């Protein structure tokens, strides 16, 4: 559902601002492999 | 607009701790 | 010739017993001396939990022998158990 | 480590609680009444001094290996901490020192 | 399937089991029986057997197994806001080794089950625990290290909620005493610790003590803490014992403002004394009671640096020992052997009035009575828990029993004054 | 989970206990006291009884304690118990 990728997509959002007050470590980088991953989860999506 | 190039940050792996706490322990 | 009454009264000064009122057969409330509304409507909600607890000992076993359920209810837990004679009212607190 | 014949560093001087207890012994000595090794009581009460010293020590221990439990959990996101791994590298950098 | 473990393993949703199956608990110990006789047809024999002790009565046993073996009764407390509820403070488990070294465990006067309500576990041995006398659902103790730690009785978590610092100038020393003190509003979580640091700390910071202070007297000599206890309203009075046997008066504020009398009479490191616990007609601050592990308990005063008297009929090295809540002349004690002494002097002065040494010597460490002190739980070192009930007609005081309680204690200060002009006149020339 | 696993262990340590059935809405149980079959059968009644009880309660008031009801008849004393999400039912005896 395009609302449900949405929501899914808020929640990820919610989370990258969560991860940016957080000043960890390695911050692109982990930014880099979010989107690598979101990136084959949208993939196997595509496929379907 | 020069993306990224943020020097590759990583810190030393607890292993590579261990062998360089290792040397230094040799040195002391 | 007043044990009726005095048991009527026991289960009613009973700690944590909201009440013990003699319902109908059919469960309709007899014996409310109080606001009829809403003690016909607590005993016809009885009714019906009394009917849903009947089903669920058929699912169980039909003919099956019952002591008291223990309904666990915030406003008033009852500790009763129906029959298809009369409806006296078992609902008094764990805490009391 | 059994199975690791690595040389996991237990990165600290010798801590051994018989320390406390010769302190504990000394101080019972006191309470009843007897003379005893005064160069090992001055040695006690040294250690005392530095016993919380050795308590620091080994909340070090403890903390170190919490953050190496951390470590094994989250391997796959021990990168997204690499600024603390950094200044706990820089820690045990200048306790070994 | 897969979806019934997550819910299994879903923090709200098995917190709503556990607080489903802890109503489960009340109910079921609300569970009584339909058959029953409550005309008292069954107490007639009990009756021919009232009238020879009926004094004492032990009412349950909280013991288990999750966290009891090996881990002794380290210390007791009743909790204010809700007096059914006591603690069981664990010793170290050595026999459970693979488990920590502190898991707490409660002793239920509200229901009979040997599951506790609440738990505290954390890998240090909790020597003081200390209930919240201002709090409703907070739990803190004192480790073996000495770093106090918290805890909820609410929650639905074991772990140590907080730890209070630990540092050199934290609580290197084991935390001998803590208690939860101070006002409603200017409260003070005073402990402590077995070099003398008087630990004054905060509830809602554990980083920082409110009043941190190690102790030392007579030229500094380093105070170790044995006997505690407090005056009630003097926050700065408190009692203090040591392993060297010297007893002395606290200081919170002030000058001085640390070990205040000097006392020494004992034979022993002091091993059990509580206040003068109870309040009646009658005010007796100025003394207190003490034991050691030298098989004798000795009483004391404020004015008086030796001890007031002597209740040495243990024969063996006392362990506990506490003034009762309400009556003045009673005063229950406890050993490594389970000496029950339950002494009311005005009742019973040479001998105790309730003197029971535990068959089989079991080891009473630590204990604490009801709030009205009707029970009293004491508890072996294994686990084995007792919670005698109390006769009425030697537990409630009579009204007089104060005005006649000061009229012993001047009989006793007449006493006394004889054994010390014997004591003057025995010197020899 | 394992808490919740050792707290149906101690609400069936006492012996000789029938069935206590951790349960849930769909019919089958979360954790059962007896064989897979009958466990299933009786589940799927306490699902029923479930949602039989949970209207019952709604007409008698919507805003109580939901989280349980005990049944203590003369030949199970059936302690439903359901939850918002997972579900209990403990047919036990009635001496407990």
């Amino acid at each position: 559902d395009h609302k449900t990728f949405s929501e899914i997509l808020n929640r990820v959002q919610k989370a990258v601002d969560d991860l940016n007050l957080h000043s960890y470590s390695n911050l692109p980088i982990w930014v880099n492999k979010l989107d690598m991953e979101i990136e084959r989860i949208l993939g196997v999506r595509l496929q379907a | 607009r020069k993306l990224v190039h943020d020097k590759e940050l990583a810190a030393e792996d607890e292993q590579v701790f261990l062998m360089k706490q290792q040397s230094l322990l040799a040195k002391q | 010739m007043a044990e009726v009454e005095e048991t009527l009264k026991r289960l009613q000064s009973q700690k944590g017993v909201q009440g013990i009122i003699v319902v109908n057969t059919e469960g309709i409330p007899i014996k409310s001396t109080m606001d009829n509304p809403t003690t016909t409507q607590y005993a016809s909600l009885m009714h019906s939990f009394i009917l849903k607890a009947r089903s669920t000992v058929r699912d169980i076993d039909p003919q099956n022998d019952l002591t008291f359920l223990r309904i666990r209810s915030k406003k008033n837990e009852i500790m009763v158990a129906p029959d298809k004679d009369y409806f006296l009212i078992v609902i008094q607190n764990p805490t009391e | 480590v059994r199975g690791r014949t690595g040389n996991v560093l237990k990165l600290k001087v010798n801590f051994l609680p018989e320390i406390i207890t010769l302190s504990k012994e000394v101080r019972n000595l006191k309470w009843l009444g007897f003379r005893v090794p005064l160069a090992i009581v001055n040695k006690a009460h040294q250690a005392n001094q530095l016993y919380p010293f050795a308590i620091s020590l080994i909340e070090s221990v403890r903390t170190y290996e919490r953050t190496c439990e951390k470590v094994e959990e989250r391997n796959t996101i021990s990168l997204l901490v690499a600024g603390l791994k950094k200044e706990v590298q820089a820690l045990i950098a200048e306790g070994i020192a | 399937e897969e979806e019934k473990q997550q819910i299994l393993h879903s923090e709200e949703f098995l917190s709503f089991f556990d607080h489903s199956t802890r109503i489960v608990e009340r109910a079921l110990s609300e569970q009584i029986n339909i058959f029953f006789d409550y005309s008292g047809r069954d107490l007639e024999d009990k009756e021919g057997e009232i009238q020879a002790g009926a004094k004492l009565s032990l009412n349950r046993q909280f013991f288990d197994e999750r966290w009891s073996k090996h881990r002794v009764v380290s210390c007791l407390d009743w909790s204010s806001q809700y007096p059914e509820l006591l603690v069981a403070s664990y010793n170290n488990n050595e026999d459970a080794p693979h488990e920590p070294d502190g898991v707490a465990l409660v002793w239920n006067m509200k229901y009979k089950k040997t599951t506790p309500e609440y738990v505290f576990h954390c890998q240090s041995a909790v020597m003081s625990a200390t209930f919240a006398k201002f709090h409703p659902n907070l739990v803190v103790g004192g480790t073996y290290s000495g770093q106090i730690v918290l805890w909820d009785n609410r929650s639905n978590k074991r772990t140590p909620v907080q730890r209070t610092p630990l540092s050199a100038a934290a609580h290197t020393h084991p935390v001998y005493c803590v208690n939860v003190v101070g006002t409603q509003n200017a409260h003070n979580l005073i402990s402590i610790s077995t070099d003398g640091k008087i630990c004054s700390w905060s509830l809602d910071m554990l980083s920082h003590p409110q009043d941190s202070m190690e102790l030392v007297h007579k030229q500094s000599k380093a105070v170790a803490v044995t006997s505690m206890s407090f005056p009630v309203g003097d926050v700065n009075n408190f009692v203090v014992g040591s392993e060297e046997g010297s007893v002395y008066t606290a200081c919170r504020h002030g000058s001085k403002a640390g070990i205040s009398e000097m006392f020494e009479g004992h034979q022993g490191p002091i091993t059990g004394i509580h206040c003068h616990a109870a309040v009646g007609a009658v005010d007796f601050s100025h003394l207190f009671v003490t034991s050691s592990f030298d098989w004798t308990v000795k009483l004391w005063s404020t004015k008086n640096n030796k001890p007031l008297y002597s209740f040495e009929d243990n024969a063996g090295y006392v362990y506990d020992v506490m003034w009762s809540p309400t009556h003045p002349a009673l005063f229950a004690c406890v050993d490594g052997m389970g000496r029950l002494d339950l002494w009311n002097l005005n009742n019973d002065t040479e001998v105790p009035t309730a003197s029971i040494s535990v068959e089989g010597n079991p080891a009473l460490n630590r204990v604490r009575w009801t709030h009205s002190g009707r029970e009293i739980a004491v508890g072996d070192s294994e686990g084995q828990i007792v919670i005698y009930d109390v006769g009425e007609q030697i537990a409630v005081p009579r009204n007089d029993e104060w005005a006649r309680f000061g009229r012993t204690l001047a009989e006793i200060n007449a006493n006394r004054a004889d054994a010390e002009e014997e004591a003057a006149t025995r010197i020899p020339a």
